[PDB]
RNA sequence: AGGUAAAUAAUCUAAAGGGAAACAGCCCAGAUUAAGAUAUAAAGUUCCUAAUAAAUAAUAAGUGAAAUAAAUAUUAAAAU
RNA sequence: AAUAUUUAAAAUCAAAUAUAUAUAUAUUUGUUAAUAGAUAAUAUACGGAUCUUAAUAAUAAGAAUUAUUUA
RNA sequence: AGAGUAGAUAUUGUAAGCUAUGUUUGCCACCUUCGACUCAACAUUUCCUCUUGGUUGUAAAAGCUAAGAAGGGUU
RNA sequence: AAGCUAAGUUGAUAAUAAAUAAAUAUUGAAUACAUAUUAAAUAUGAAGUUGUUUUAAUAAGAUAAUUAAUCUGAUAAUUUU
């Protein structure tokens, strides 16, 4: 009945022994990191506009992230995945624009095809929101600190002034044909070679940019928007992380 | 602390350790005796 | 110094092998020289070659170079000489007035046994 | 040697027992090596601790006037020796602990220097010229108890934790040479320097 | 004469167990003898030509023998180009990062002999902290050897 | 001084081959053309890399492991 | 145990070889170690890996360092 | 040696001794551009910042001297 | 006016934690004393180290769909985030 197997005496009389835990293990780096202990949401940077404080009279440019069917669509989990994290989804899409695949995968997870998808890692299974649940502005409360994350404006191909604020060289006395260069880009012979990371020109901004301790000036559900105290990373309509602040309490 | 190559003892109350491969000369009397071999 | 000889300063236990095996065999050649002499000197007194290597009474070289490497106090065998005489010779410029043999040119071929008696 | 090879004298309520360990562990040296093995215990009235000891050395337990021995398989062996000396001397500390009790007093000296028991005796509060609030919690074993508030008083059956925790406790403001003035463990002195 | 014949046996890539609990000797010693089994040296049919060389299982790393202070003197390098970016790791570190199994490695590796066949011998090596691993079955094994190891032992070795 | 000036010997010069990591000059050894069984030289024999097993001591410093760094200091060890 | 030198086979003793030979004479050989001192600029740099062993327990490892040797 | 109110070794340290460095001025002869601007990379023999030993010459405060330390900074 | 900009605006100098350096201790022999250990045990300790934080790269893993009247991409057009 059984199948015919074979087994070497050194493996079968080998001594049972646990492996010990390594550092560069998933769970060991979950236990490392500074996470924060509640979900965030998707926004979009809709534009900037003046908040009046009204007991002190101080103005303050705040930046408007509008909050449009933000929808927790799954979760993820250390015995699964390796992390705590809340895949949330914002806004709503055409069935034209969404994958076959993308638009089953929402059918699955019981929510309307979804304009932009991202996570949003925990600390704990206890900051974990249940699934197909509607986050609102309300979620914030106004005067606490959050850290917001989005892709800077792209700047294109730049130089080295822009980029890093080069001097340059001088606009007289001499100067030719090179007055916004970097000027020496190595040493003579001893390296041989320009050296890994030379501040040079190229392609500058369309990365992503992580604004901590920013705070939430005011929240309302009726216009749909959580206002932000001073800028954001991107440009208008550019989607926007917002999480609680993991420096700031 | 004397750091230095040549760890002599001065005093009687002067007394010599071996502690992380290295020769210290610490005294119970005068505080200006401690030394150290390297 | 920018040119590199890198030559040790000491020897390695296989080079000190082959420096007391070549010792060993000059020792081997200086006494086969003695020995057929020996028998040539039998034979012309009027002995079998047998009868010649029987004798109990064996012949000394007269040849004077023959007779200096016989005695051990010109020319000692290698399991007379001292371990440093083996493998170090005497360098009066050197720091310890010594010098390891492999140091000195063709000391494959060249032989060196007696150092001065207190360097 | 000369330490180890003196007898260790046992009150009838008081029990020195051997034994092997669960799970032996093995000190590997450059060149030596050294099997922890044994695991010797000194139960008393006050209480209980053990010593985790190499399988060289083992006991002599007589009958006959309450005196015990130690002995090691090779005296000549110098590390074996060595250990010999310090294991003897440990197991009379622990005895003597179990017996009477380890003691260490701290005075404290100086314009509001002072100790206070915070915790209800788990956290030693010490004052001793400070903006910062300092102190220490302290172990299990250890009772501390404050005659004066400056005069601390530290109790335990380990004569190690006790004297450790004494010294933790001076390392906040150990004894100044100008002024005698500081945390002094029992019979601790200082010269003093001249004013001028 | 002697080449010809069948010798698809003498070309099989067969499996090695090594538990290193067992194994008495030093990391650099265990090393060695790992890399002529992997280059396949200790095989008659060998050519220099030819990878050839089996597979080697390491279990129970964790009890790897190392002399001396090495095991917390013992520095491994690293360095991208760019300079000022010199990595030195202690072994203990090394060790917690990754693993014995690791260090193990590195040593095999060094072993070997530098050319394109090289980093394909590294990888047939399979290096284990603890027990558990998944080429447990497949270790080479005879029916002659079955006596001496327990019924349900064997059983539960094959559930696994 | 990898300096300079000559004395003696060798090699290079004009010398390929093995060793010395790599190497004009050091250690071996001189390519007429092959063959590859046997003796080998200097140098080697854990792996990279052709080839190894022992004995008695010492070191614990990775000292050292083919390019030996000094006076002096400390700690031992023997002998008187 | 303490004090103070020396680190030596010249003397001395022991061991071995050669001449008359159970002895004498002559010759040859045998007398410390570790650490610190220690040190610059592209990058660790014994050529590299790596090398100092461990009972339970292996048909099995235990310098691959230094010194004197053997097969 | 000698200064240091006294005490060579807190701090100082003649002349002579033993080394390291390859930062100066030379020597050799294998080998036939100073400064400014710009951007700097590396070292540590550390000037500042962090930790610490000594300081009859650390009362405090400023210091002096020494050990660890090249993360950041250094008109 | 938009845009772009700094003279402008907003934020950050990335914790907690772990093991350490010099240095400071505990018990304690070898060595009747002494000794923080170049012994066994037990503790403190730095703008440094490991990390943490941030960016870029990579893609283990995960959800879903699976020869298609509208599967997934590309070529084409209108464009700019
Ligand atoms: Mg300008
Ligand atoms: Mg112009
Ligand atoms: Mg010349
Ligand atoms: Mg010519
Ligand atoms: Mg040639
Ligand atoms: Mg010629
Ligand atoms: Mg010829
Ligand atoms: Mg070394
Ligand atoms: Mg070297
Ligand atoms: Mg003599
Ligand atoms: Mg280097
Ligand atoms: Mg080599
Ligand atoms: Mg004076
Ligand atoms: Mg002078
Ligand atoms: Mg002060
Ligand atoms: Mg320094
Ligand atoms: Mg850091
Ligand atoms: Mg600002
Ligand atoms: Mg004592
Ligand atoms: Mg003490
Ligand atoms: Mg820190
Ligand atoms: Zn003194």
């Amino acid at each position: 009945s059984t199948r015919p197997f074979l087994v070497a005496p050194s493996i079968a009389n080998s001594i049972t022994t646990e492996a010990p835990a390594i550092n560069h293990s998933p769970e060991l780096a979950n236990a490392r990191k500074w996470l924060p202990k509640r979900c965030g949401l998707i926004t979009r940077k809709k534009g900037m506009m003046p908040y009046f404080d009204k007991s002190t009279g101080e103005r303050s440019a705040a930046t408007i992230l509008e909050v449009n069917n933000v929808e927790v669509i799954m979760h993820r989990t250390s015995e699964v995945n390796g992390y705590f994290a809340c895949q949330v989804g914002y806004g709503s899409r055409h069935l034209s624009k969404v994958s076959r695949q993308m638009l089953g995968h929402f059918a699955s997870k019981v929510v309307n095809p979804k304009e932009h998808v991202a996570e949003f890692r925990v600390k704990d299974e206890k900051g974990l929101i249940p699934p197909g649940t509607l986050l609102k502005p309300s979620f914030f409360k106004e005067g606490q600190y959050v850290d917001v994350r989005s892709v800077s404006k792209g700047k294109g191909f730049t130089g080295v002034m822009k980029r890093y604020g080069f001097k340059g060289l001088r606009a007289s006395h001499g100067t030719s044909i090179m007055h916004r260069h970097g000027g020496s880009y190595g040493q003579n012979q001893d390296p041989g070679r320009v050296l890994p990371g030379r501040k040079m020109p190229g392609h500058m901004g369309n990365e992503h940019v992580t604004i901590q301790n920013v705070k939430v000036l005011k929240v309302d559900d009726e216009n749909n928007v959580i206002w932000v105290k001073g800028s954001v990373a991107g440009p208008k309509n550019s989607f926007v992380k917002i999480q609680d602040a993991i420096k700031k309490t | 602390f004397k750091v230095r190559t040549s760890v002599k003892k001065f005093c009687s109350d002067c007394y010599l350790v071996r502690r992380k491969g290295r020769v210290y000369i610490y005294c119970k009397s005068n505080k200006k005796h401690k030394q150290r071999q390297g | 110094g920018g040119l590199l000889w890198k030559i040790p300063w000491r020897m390695s236990t296989h080079q000190k092998t082959r420096q007391r095996e070549r010792l060993r065999n000059v020792d081997q050649v200086i006494k086969q020289l003695t020995l057929g002499l020996h028998v040539q000197r039998c034979q012309d007194k009027g002995l079998t070659y047998q009868e010649a290597m029987e004798s109990k009474k064996k012949y000394k070289p007269r040849s004077k170079s023959l007779r200096l490497l016989n005695k051990p106090s010109v020319f000692p065998k290698e399991n007379q000489m001292s371990s440093k005489d083996k493998y170090w010779t005497f360098d009066k410029k050197a720091v310890g007035y010594r010098k390891g043999i492999h140091k000195v040119p063709k000391w494959t071929k060249i032989s060196i046994r007696k150092a001065p008696k207190f360097f | 040697s000369q330490v180890g090879s003196l007898p260790l004298y046992i009150s009838p309520e008081v029990q020195v027992s051997i034994n092997a360990l669960s799970m032996p562990r093995i000190i590997r040296k450059g060149r030596t090596s050294m099997n922890i093995s044994q695991n010797i215990t000194v139960k008393g009235p006050k209480g209980e601790l053990s010593v985790e000891v190499p399988d060289f050395l083992h006991l002599d337990k007589d009958e006959k006037h309450g005196k015990i021995n130690v002995t090691v398989q090779n005296s000549e062996d110098k590390h074996q020796r060595s250990m010999w000396g310090t294991v003897r001397s440990l197991i009379n500390n622990h005895i003597i602990g179990v017996t009477e009790g380890h003691l260490a007093v701290l005075r404290f000296v100086g314009t509001g220097y002072r100790a206070q028991l915070e915790n209800d005796g788990k956290f030693v509060n010490v004052k001793v010229g400070a903006s910062i609030k300092q102190g220490l919690d302290v172990p299990e074993g250890i009772v501390v108890k404050t005659p004066a508030p400056t005069s601390l008083i530290i109790e335990g059956c380990n004569k190690q934790q006790v004297l450790l925790f004494a010294a933790k406790l001076r390392k906040f403001h150990p004894p100044e040479p100008y002024k005698g003035k500081g945390i002094y463990v029992n019979d601790e002195t200082i010269k003093l320097k001249d004013k001028k | 004469s002697q080449k010809i014949g069948h010798s698809g046996l003498a070309f099989a890539r067969l499996w090695h167990h090594v538990d290193v609990a067992r194994d008495k000797r030093t990391l650099g010693r265990l090393a060695s003898a790992i890399a002529i089994t992997l280059i396949g040296r200790h095989k008659p049919v060998y050519h220099p030509s030819q990878d050839c060389g089996d597979y080697v299982v390491v279990t129970n790393c964790q009890k790897i023998r190392v002399t001396g202070k090495k095991f917390e003197q013992k520095t491994y390098w690293s360095h991208s180009g760019r300079p000022g970016q010199l990595k030195l790791q202690t072994m203990n570190k090394v060790v917690a990062d990754k693993g014995f199994g690791e260090i193990l490695k590195k040593a095999v590796s060094g072993m070997l002999p530098k050319n394109k066949l090289r980093k394909q011998r590294l990888d047939r090596l399979k290096v284990f902290d603890g027990s558990e691993n998944p080429y447990k079955q497949n270790i080479t094994a005879f029916a002659h050897e079955q006596s001496s190891i327990p019924e349900p032992l064997k059983e539960s070795i094959f559930n696994q």
